[PDB]
């Protein structure tokens, strides 16, 4: 291992159907360097800025149940298993 | 917390080392020490 | 044997390996405690963990102390003058590195405790300083028995 | 300096075996029973954390900076850009 | 939610979309890897239900591309530390495989000792063989955190200074034998010379010679055992220990300057070799590496029976430089000392502008 | 001599060590280890023998145990 | 032989090698040690990142402590004014140097400590301005050598 | 011949004050300049390779007390002339002070000259400017401390 690793600057095609479940698989192989086209643009108008403050409320609620489950003290078991990324039409589902 | 038991092996073979090498005095020191050391071994798990 | 005042640069090495020390183990208790009484009046729960530096800077006294005793037992009348340039040198190469270890410890010892009031991961890295300041004082050990065993 | 370090190094590993348990060690007849193991317990915490703990750690940072300076010189540049890689490792349970 | 978050934070790092209703991304990627990302995108869009796959064009700018480097759990400790003064660029050779060996290695000579070593590796073996549990709880203090990143470094820091604990005895300052001790030949220096009337009075600590009947055989691995029950231990070590401190010191510098021939040869670059290797290697061989073989030729040399004025390389180092020679302090190592001493100087002095006066050229 | 035994012996490590190695993704890792392992540890015994073979010094021992150490070796 | 008062000057530099070195190291200790407790409180994640100036001051100590030995070894009694002369300078030239070379480390790691938590790009630059802190000590260890070996 | 008992004394004196003093104005060019990076680098984190050349110019004040002072100790011997080793000793603090001088010269304008850097890069070319003048007041102690220990 004495020379290095090469990179190459491929340029990707995704679709906007295609566009959750390439990027989403993408991120289990883990081995791209998505570079910003646009950095010259505010923290909205990327597109994608609606859903991204919905996860956070998701993770907001979520950071306040793991709060309520210590302090009643029920130790969660882990069971380590890697689930499978869930699809936008189970987003909606999620937050109900 | 269990360092005692780290306290075993150094000085047993410390005993033993004085064991070899008048003489006397080397194995009165070393008579001395691992039969009384190691007998303070015993220590809390 | 040596002359008659031959004895008096030995005993000049028993006294200032104690004397200057204790001035380095002084400052090294005086200074750091005042950062003690600062930091309780917010944080009593950390008073009986924020002595440490106080106890090395003891560990610095004893440094001078071991060597003042070396000393002293071997003193006699009509010692040569080779022998009592040794243990002066000795004695002034603890004691002012001692008061140097008690300067550096009394130093951070101070503002560490001064800073962990505000956060208390700051006490593993306060003692890992308070340590390099300690071996200051056992460097100038270990040559004031070189001079002194010869 | 890796001469330095290590005859500091052998040095003091000297003077804490002579004068600590050299001690406990030359005492004629109750030496190996109350004597001496209080004085090894006196010799356990500093042989940690004086002659393991920053002899350890200064030898640890100067074989470091003889790398990063006397070695990394005659043929490193440096400049650099790392990959950092879009992946979920950073997401293992928390 | 924490993956669907990454992967709507990188959709808003994804394409300004004015092209068309599709998503462009320029990634950058292993060009070994990429039979691996085409086979997982080709089923990775059949998930969402598209008959159109993906596709991936390569590009040719002239963007700097980022460095990476094939990381184990094992030389990922030793990346890091390298990684820490500068991160390395595009293609220059990493010196994380050298460091592997070589750090622990100059750990080990200047933190030498057999129980001190046994007290490291010991630590180090409980930090890997219960790793699986100790990772499982979440997070501690930083006299935990970097000690457990650095698990494998700290062990082969503790299995190093058990070896060079060997070389130089010195465990707990202690010592130990294995088939040894044949310095200390007590017999042949008092029997061959008076014994009892010395031994005690005007000698209370008295010197051997080598020369009489005493020293036979070198101690076939390690420093003999006579030197740590003598008083003149350290004028001994001290000889020893400084000369083979610069001994290391040329030969991982030597090493160092020719892995500047391959970042030079691989580049296609054959100007850089023609004043960067070719002038770095004859100014170390001449003052330096010239330095380690006076080294190895005054200890193979010179005895106890012969040569009490031995002369000493410090002196004959300055007279490199200072070129005054002819003297009756210190006698020349060997034969036409003169003769070659100057030679080495003057192509160690030309040298200079060698490299400076020719390269700019361009 | 120490010196004739040694040399191949650790003239077999590193050497065919290049030669009896796995196929795995770590072979040039292990290669290099043998190869930076072997020419480390023999240089550095190397430097401590030639430091001692033909030398000019004796050791300054104490009194009592000069005569002690005739009793053992 | 040499004269009565011949050996103090050469315990002068036994001592002197080591009283000004810890000294200088004392200073490196506790300038250095106070900028981490300043930098912690907002910075606690670079806290072993941050000690390398505390060890690099320490190595000052350590250069004064081998020429401490080196001179106390080639003490005996009877020595030449010549030869007690060069002990002298031997540790005058590694102490005091040492002291200036804990000024150094003292200044620049005091302030680059600062600076390093407010911006993680100095390290590169503040370990390579401590490497010319350091070598001060270092060139009066080469000095004190060769003064040694006549 | 055979000069009196205390003559390498003096000679001894000029080759640590060569290095002694050389380094402590070394010092103060490391120290007072080194503080004026890390307080110009929390806002131009770019410069911070550039501006490295201050404390390498107080680097060559080291240099230029390390070489004589290898150059006296190479003189020395035992009963040396007494008109010898006052030449060693007034070589040293001819290459000491005036190194303490010009180390102490290059740690204000270093201080200062990056100062301003960080607030205008054209005091840049400037700054290296101001920087060789105080640097060859070390070279002029240097050359009159050799021509001293060269008799
Ligand atoms: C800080 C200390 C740092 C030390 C720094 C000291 C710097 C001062 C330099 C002194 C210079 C004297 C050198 C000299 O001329 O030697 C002369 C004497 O030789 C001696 O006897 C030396 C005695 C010096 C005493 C210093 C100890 C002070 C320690 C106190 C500390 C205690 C503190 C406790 C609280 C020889 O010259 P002479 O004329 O040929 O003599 C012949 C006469 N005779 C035949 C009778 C011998």
């Amino acid at each position: 291992l004495f020379r290095s690793e090469e990179m190459t600057l491929a340029q990707l095609f995704l679709q906007s159907e295609a566009a959750y479940c390439c990027v989403s698989e993408l991120g289990e192989l883990g081995k791209v360097q998505f570079r910003d086209l646009n950095p010259d643009v505010n923290v909205f108008q990327r597109k994608f800025v609606n859903e991204v403050r919905r996860c956070e409320e998701m993770d907001r609620k979520l950071r306040f149940v793991e709060k309520e489950i210590r302090k009643a003290n029920i130790p969660i078991m882990d069971t380590g298993e890697n689930p499978e990324v869930p699809f936008p039409r189970d987003m909606i589902d999620l937050e109900a | 917390i269990v360092l005692s038991a780290w306290g075993v092996i150094m000085l047993i073979m410390l005993g033993i080392f004085f064991n070899v090498h008048q003489v006397s005095y080397n194995c009165f020191i070393a008579a001395s020490l691992y039969l009384l050391l190691g007998g303070f071994s015993f220590c809390q798990v | 044997n040596g002359p008659e005042y031959a004895s008096f640069f030995a005993v000049m090495g028993a006294s200032a390996a104690m004397v200057f020390s204790a001035l380095g183990a002084a400052y090294g208790t005086a200074k750091s405690g005042t950062g003690i009484a600062a930091m309780s009046v917010m944080r009593p729960e950390m008073i009986m963990k924020s002595i440490i530096p106080v106890v090395m800077a003891g560990i610095i006294a004893i440094y001078g102390l071991v060597v003042a005793v070396l000393i002293a037992n071997s003193l006699n009348d009509g010692i040569s003058l080779y022998r009592s340039f040794l243990q002066l040198g000795a004695g002034l190469s603890v004691g002012l590195s001692g008061l140097a270890a008690g300067f550096a410890i009394g130093i951070v010892g101070d503002a560490g405790v001064r800073g962990t009031a505000q956060q208390p991961r700051l006490f593993v890295g306060m003692i890992l300083i308070l340590i390099f300041a300690e071996v200051l004082g056992l460097y100038g050990l270990i040559v004031a028995l070189i001079l002194s065993t010869k | 300096r890796l001469w330095a370090l290590s005859l500091a190094h052998a040095q003091l590993s000297e003077v804490l075996w002579t004068m600590v348990i050299h001690i406990g060690l030359k005492v004629k007849s109750l030496a190996g029973g109350l004597a001496l193991f209080f004085i090894f317990a006196a010799f356990a915490t500093l042989t940690v954390a004086i002659l393991l703990i920053m002899e350890g750690l200064s030898a640890f940072l100067h074989a470091l900076r003889l790398h990063w300076v006397e070695f990394q010189n005659k043929f490193y540049s440096g400049t650099g850009f790392k990959f950092l890689p879009f992946s979920f490792e950073h997401i293992r349970e928390g | 939610v924490r993956k669907m978050k990454a992967i709507y934070h990188t959709l808003n790092l994804c394409n300004i979309d004015v092209t068309q209703k599709c998503l462009i991304a320029e990634v950058w990627c292993p060009v070994t890897d990429l039979d691996s990302i085409q086979f997982a995108l080709r089923r990775g869009t059949e998930h969402s239900g598209s008959t159109v796959p993906s596709i991936l064009n390569r590009m040719q700018t002239n963007q700097t591309p980022p460095t990476y480097n094939k990381t184990n759990k094992f030389t990922y400790g030793f990346q890091n530390i390298v990684d820490a003064y500068g991160i390395g660029t595009y293609r220059e050779i990493n010196p994380a495989p050298y460091t592997i060996i070589t750090f622990p290695f100059l750990f080990a000579v200047m933190f030498g000792d057999l129980g001190h070593g046994i007290l490291m590796t010991l630590f180090a073996v409980w930090m890997v063989l219960r790793e699986s549990r100790i990772l499982s709880q979440k997070n501690e203090n930083e006299m935990f955190s970097t000690i457990f990143s650095g698990r494998y470094i700290i062990l082969l820091m503790g299995v190093f200074s058990i070896y060079t604990g060997l070389i130089y005895n010195d465990c707990f300052s202690k010592s130990l034998n294995i088939f040894g001790s044949s310095w200390s030949v007590r017999p042949m220096f008092d029997i061959y010379n008076w014994t009892e009337e010395t031994l005690r009075g005007n000698p209370v600590l008295q010197l051997n010679p080598a020369v009489t009947g005493v020293f036979g055989g070198p101690y076939p691995f390690g420093i003999d055992p006579i030197w740590n029950i003598a008083t003149n231990k350290l004028t001994f070590l001290n000889s020893f220990k400084m000369k083979m401190s610069v001994i290391l010191g040329i030969i991982h510098m030597l090493f160092g300057v020719s892995l500047s021939l391959f970042n030079h040869t691989y580049f296609k670059k054959p100007l850089n070799i023609y004043f960067g290797f070719i002038p770095e290697i004859i100014f170390m061989t001449s003052l330096f590496g010239y330095l380690v073989i006076l080294i190895f030729y005054k200890w193979t040399a010179y005895n106890a029976k012969t040569s009490e004025k031995a002369p000493s390389l410090l002196i004959h180092f300055i007279n490199m430089f200072l070129f005054s020679y002819g003297d009756s302090g210190n006698s020349m190592l060997y034969s036409g000392q003169k003769g070659i001493q100057c030679f080495l100087v003057v192509v160690a002095l030309l040298c200079v502008p060698w490299m400076l006066l020719f390269k700019p050229l361009v | 001599l120490p010196v004739v035994i040694f040399t191949t012996f650790w003239g077999l490590i590193g050497i065919a060590g290049p030669w009896f190695v796995p196929k795995g993704p770590n072979r040039g890792v292990i290669i290099t280890m043998l190869v930076a392992t072997a020419v480390c540890c023999y240089l550095f015994w190397l430097i401590a023998i030639l430091a001692q073979l033909n030398p000019l010094f004796g050791p300054q021992l104490k009194n009592e145990t000069i005569w002690y150490v005739r009793f053992l070796w």
